[PDB]
């Protein structure tokens, strides 16, 4: 019952439609390729190879690519030969995400290659740059990280905190790092506030490396030769998320001037209903100005009265 | 001043087994909670151990622990003998290495409770590096040794700490292992002269005392006849180490670039390089009485004037 | 350890196998996808589908994911799950989604372990059934609100000289961490002050029996889109477990040493000893020269005439 009642939009991957915007600082692969390959290698005979990151990956032809823009989610079985491989010695590493518009963000799951990197935080934007939010930090050793951050149990539900159930020692069977913007225990209702609102939209998300774990033989030395045993690399990384429609819709229509006639994207435009009208439906349409906006929840269609 | 490049020691290196399963005639294994995977029908879960054998899997000695490129080793099961708890491992590196750092990942047992990594030079006097206990009250009550809270961390350069964290049962498969020795120490950056000797070790033991069980052991014992025990109970109890890859620098105090093999003395030895002196980088060439020789930092070389 | 007596007068205390407690053995689900047309679909890290968002149908073998799949030979070239109904049944109650093993005789359960083919649950914990239609006592309790859902200390430990016999909680398994085959243990004798001395423990020996055994799956862990309530979130969050392991053994008190299927379609112990009963309760009425115990390790435990 979209238009008696409310329906929310699908929550979706943002990467599907969205690989080819991803930046980064640090890609291996450049105009000079160079080696790159960590201690512990099993399932390879060979010890390790040559980065290769100057064409798009290939399942034969390029079989090496290592770019940030290729990697997706477990779309063909050869996911486990696709990811991004970082420099030697890299310690300001930063990813982030780019979005046409404003959408929702709850968690993201990257899956790590080598190590959880030692110090991880998400950095938030939700006025494309503007400002600069943070929304939780990850760290082997809070003090050390990210001292002046408190670590334990939960204290708030909108509150930075230093955790390292996420930066563990053994990551090397594709391990991951689970982020949750809302607590699935911890909310005690949905004030569907702009309180949380304003802390729950983003325009353009934001990851930043700042440590990588050492295991002891690189500490000794500052010479390029042996920087290569230490790198950031993510098999796959999902973003879940939907576009913001303030309960109208059950989904949004393709972006108009977009020629992607594939299955899986997640857009930014809400056909607007119950008497609306914008590109979000935030503004009651025409002869249906006599009651102010207000939001759509359960059962409660709340359309605009004519004038 | 310069360090030679980084060689994995345990490829090349010999390697010695206090007991492994197959050598005396063939034996039996079951997983510890699961099944065998399904390549034989077999409802009795235990593939066969064997040690002359013309099948490779059936097979499985510790030549397939490191030079093999993804295969095990496993400890004889229990139902031989109450006695093979106790089992070493024996690093063969045939030279004194600056060792750095371990890592030790199983097959298809848990990763041992109690088990010490012992260090040496000699050949004779062994030191341990680190303890390891299957809970924190362990390092207590049997190694007396503090167990370290949190985070591994060092309060000392020289400090010997008991661990527990890597010896969780939560790893059933492929569980992992890995122990730092320069991280968290206070000299982190700069490597004092006392953490030099702690770290260097021509043989390094992986003494294997303890198995992770599950109680099942426990369960059925017979404290008065220490000769009879139930094969199937058992049967699931064993260690099994399927790489113990280890890295490290040659030590000659960074003076070279590179620690290529030597035909000539059949042993791997850095150059002479960066004007100093010695069979081993280890002295300056008469003619330079006034500075006596001392070993080189990582900021500057250090040459014999 | 199959044999009453070896070579010498006197008998000595006969064990049952190790076999395995959840093999070929049915166990009852309160529900169960397939009859109702349902789709769902998570990130597809877990195989490798390219949407993995098919249907549950039971007519299907190659798409149902009923409690057959549970056990099975788990063999890792083509793993066998159960899967639950997804969220839109809404499975957060104060009640939950039991599944309960039924096995006709009480065995000498060790340890249980659970395989999770998609995320570990939030909450959930699994129950005891000491003897036919009776209550139900709890192993461990898993949950990241130890506090607020079972109003237990986290990570609860049991001292010297207590009640061992009550469960604790603990957040071992809390965080979604493997994702992906998920491996969660629990042992009778973990942490029991009197484990060392088990054989000398009746609280113990009565308290390790176990006729049927039930996990409750309080909570389903969730990333947290729960407050949209879409279609697609809803339908992402599920329970799959493709493997029950549960080891133990023939409880007939070390007095017998199998047992046989009789023509009551109930298991019965075959008593040695000169006893007779589901497990030795009981000596033969001729036999009743001192009263019945249990077949501790150094003695023999036979009824006299
Ligand atoms: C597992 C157990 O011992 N008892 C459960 C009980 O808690 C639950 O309310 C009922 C229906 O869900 O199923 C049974
Ligand atoms: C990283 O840090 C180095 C030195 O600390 C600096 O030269 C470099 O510009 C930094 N890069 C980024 C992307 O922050
Ligand atoms: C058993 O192995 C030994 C070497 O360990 C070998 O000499 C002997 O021939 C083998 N027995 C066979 C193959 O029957
Ligand atoms: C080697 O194994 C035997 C049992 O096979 C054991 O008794 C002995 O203690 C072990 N070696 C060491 C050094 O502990
Ligand atoms: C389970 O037991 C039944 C009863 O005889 C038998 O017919 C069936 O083949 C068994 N299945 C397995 C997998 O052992
Ligand atoms: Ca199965």
């Amino acid at each position: 019952g979209c238009a008696e009642g409310s329906c929310y939009p699908a929550t979706g991957d943002l990467l599907i439609g969205r690989a080819q915007k991803l930046s980064v600082t640090s890609t291996c692969g450049l105009h000079k390729p160079e080696p790159y390959c960590i201690v512990s290698h099993l399932q390879e005979d060979k010890k390790c190879f040559i980065c290769n990151s100057q064409d798009p990956y290939h399942e034969t032809l390029n079989p090496d690519s290592h770019l940030i823009e290729n990697v997706v989610t477990t779309f063909a079985p050869n996911r486990l030969k696709i990811w991004w491989q970082s420099e030697n010695g890299v310690e300001n590493v930063t990813i982030q995400l780019d979005l046409e518009a404003e959408f929702h963000f709850t968690h993201l799951i990257m899956t790590f290659k080598t190590f959880r990197p030692a110090a991880m935080l998400i950095e938030r934007s939700s006025d494309f740059g503007k400002t600069w939010g943070v929304y939780r930090y990850f760290a082997y050793d809070c003090e050390a990280s990210f001292p002046g951050i408190s670590t334990g149990p939960m204290k708030k539900v909108d509150d930075i905190i230093c955790d390292s159930r996420y930066s563990d020692i053994e990551p090397s069977t594709e391990g991951e790092v689970i982020f949750r913007a809302l607590d699935p225990a911890f909310k005690i209702e949905d004030p569907y506030s702009p309180r949380i609102q304003n802390l729950l939209k983003i325009t353009n998300l934001r990851i930043k490396f700042v440590k990588l774990h050492t295991l002891g033989d690189n500490l000794l030395d500052s010479r390029m030769e042996i920087r290569e045993k230490y790198y950031y690399a993510v098999y796959d990384m999902v973003v879940r998320g939907n576009c913001f429609c303030y309960g109208h819709a059950s989904e949004c229509a393709p972006v108009d001037g977009f020629n992607e006639e594939v299955e899986g994207m997640v857009h930014g435009h809400c056909m607007c209903r119950h008497n609306t009208k914008g590109l979000n439906c935030e503004l009651c349409m025409d002869f249906y100005h006599d009651l102010p906006w207000r939001p759509a929840e359960g059962r409660n269609s709340n359309a605009c009265k004519k004038c | 001043g310069l360090f030679p490049a980084i060689l994995n020691l345990a490829t090349n290196a010999h390697i010695s087994a206090n007991a492994t399963c197959g050598e005396k005639g063939p034996e039996m294994f079951c997983k510890l909670v699961e099944h065998v995977p399904g390549r034989p029908v077999r409802h009795a879960q235990c593939r066969v151990c064997d040690g002359n054998s013309t099948n490779p899997r059936e097979r499985h000695p510790i030549s397939h622990a490191i030079d093999g490129t993804n295969n095990w080793w496993q400890s004889p099961s229990i139902q031989n003998g109450r006695e093979y708890h106790w089992v070493t491992v024996t690093l063969d590196l045939r030279q004194v290495f600056q060792v750095a750092y371990i890592i030790i990942k199983a097959a298809n047992a848990p990763r041992p409770g109690n088990w010490i990594l012992e260090r040496s030079v000699d050949g004779v006097k062994f030191k341990p590096w680190q303890y390891y206990a299957v809970s924190d009250t362990e390092c207590l009550t049997r190694y007396k040794i503090t167990p370290r809270r949190g985070p591994p961390t060092y309060r000392a350069d020289n400090e010997v700490i008991c661990t527990s964290y890597y010896s969780k049962l939560v790893p059933l498969e492929h569980g992992e292992i890995h122990t730092s020795l320069i991280n968290g120490r206070p000299s982190a950056d700069d490597p004092s002269p006392q953490l030099l000797e702690f770290t260097s070790a021509r043989y390094i033991r992986l003494r294997l005392q303890r198995i992770r069980t599950l109680n099942a052991d426990l369960m059925t014992l017979s404290h008065r006849d220490l000769r009879d025990l139930d094969p199937i109970v058992t049967r699931r109890y064993y260690y099994s180490i399927k790489d113990i890859s280890v890295g490290g620098m040659c030590i000659c105090y960074g003076h070279a670039s590179s620690c290529p093999w030597d035909e000539e003395a059949k042993q791997l030895q850095c150059q002479c390089e960066h004007n100093t002196c010695g069979e081993s980088c280890d002295r300056c060439c008469p003619g330079y009485h006034q500075q006596p020789w001392r070993p080189g930092t990582i900021s500057s070389g250090n040459e014999c004037e | 350890m199959d044999e009453c007596t070896d070579e010498g007068g006197r008998p000595q205390r006969c064990m049952p196998e190790f076999v395995n407690a959840a093999f070929n053995v049915t166990v009852v689900a309160t529900n169960t996808c397939g009859t109702p047309p349902e789709e769902y679909c998570v990130q597809t890290g877990v195989t490798g589908v390219t949407k993995s968002c098919h249907l549950c149908d039971a007519g299907q073998p190659h798409l149902q994911h009923g409690a057959a799949f549970l056990t099975d030979y788990n063999n890792q070239a083509d793993t066998t799950w159960w899967q639950s109904q997804t969220m839109l049944a809404g499975v957060q109650y104060p009640s939950s989604i039991n599944l309960t093993l039924h096995l006709g005789k009480a065995f000498d359960i060790t340890y249980v372990r659970l395989k999770f083919h998609t995320s570990r649950p939030e909450s959930f914990a699994i129950y005891k059934r000491t003897w036919e239609d009776g209550p139900w006592i709890p192993y461990q309790y898993y949950s990241g609100s130890c506090e607020n859902t079972y109003s237990k200390a986290n990570r609860g430990f049991i001292r010297t000289g207590g009640d061992e016999q009550q469960a604790l909680c603990t957040d071992e398994f809390s965080d979604i961490s493997p994702l992906t085959g998920g491996n969660v243990a629990f042992s009778t004798l973990e942490g029991r002050p009197s484990a060392y001395n088990f054989d000398n423990s009746p609280v113990l020996q009565e308290w390790v029996t176990a006729t049927d055994i039930s996990v409750t799956l309080n909570r389903l862990n969730t990333f947290g889109d729960e407050v949209f309530n879409d279609p697609k979130v809803l339908k992402s969050y599920y329970y799959a477990i493709s493997d029950f392991a549960v080891g133990g053994r023939c409880k007939c008190n070390g007095h017998a040493s199998e047992c046989m299927k009789n023509e009551f379609d109930k298991l019965v112990c075959n008593c040695k000893h000169n006893t007779y009963g589901v497990d030795c309760e009981k000596c033969l009425p001729f036999f009743n020269d001192r009263p019945w115990r249990r077949a501790t390790a150094e003695s023999a435990s036979e009824c006299l005439p």
